[PDB]
């Protein structure tokens, strides 16, 4: 799998803001 | 043993399930949740990767945790969990990229979009994935017998 720089409102940081 | 729960085999391979594996778990999942709700079982919001629970053949079940819920928090609460074993061992900066149809699915789950309204929605979407859409239940409840088989011989 690739990793990635976290996206500014992608799914990894509207899902953060769930919990 | 019998079952493994997802928090287990999280630990013991100390890395993220890959994606055929998230679809499969929210499948087989998905499939216990509605026979229980056919049998108005209480409805439990899934709190952490401990309560599901990977059977020997291939079933996923869910358990309450130690400690009203509508049908969509359990989905929405199940999406998320699913998002964290594919996000295992991360750096909180770091994000891995999902194939598209899943991260579509992991979306609507969560009701983080910018319509899935049941344990059948969820289902459906799953049985999508694949070529042939009528091999979903056996095809997901081989990935799970088989995650299963290979954590125990860790």
């Amino acid at each position: 799998y690739k990793i990635k720089p976290r996206h500014d409102s992608g799914i990894k940081a509207k899902i953060s803001m769930k919990t | 043993r019998d079952a493994l729960s997802l928090e287990e085999i999280l630990r013991l391979y100390n890395q993220p399930i890959n994606e055929e594996q998230a679809w499969a778990v929210c499948y087989q999942c998905c499939g216990s949740l509605r026979a229980a709700a056919r049998r108005r079982q209480p409805r439990h919001r899934v709190r952490s990767a401990a309560q599901i629970r990977v059977w020997r053949d291939g079933a996923v079940t869910l358990a309450p945790a130690a400690d009203q819920c509508m049908e969509t928090e359990v989905i929405e609460s199940l999406g998320i969990i699913i998002y964290k074993a594919l996000d295992y061992g991360l750096k909180e900066n770091e994000e891995r990229e999902l194939s598209p149809p899943l991260e579509q699915l992991i979306d609507h789950m969560a009701n983080t979009v910018e319509a899935i309204r049941s344990y059948r929605d969820v289902m459906k979407l799953c049985a999508a994935h694949l070529p042939t859409e009528s091999d979903a239940p056996n095809h997901y409840q081989a990935v799970c017998r088989a995650l299963f088989a290979e954590t125990m011989e860790l």
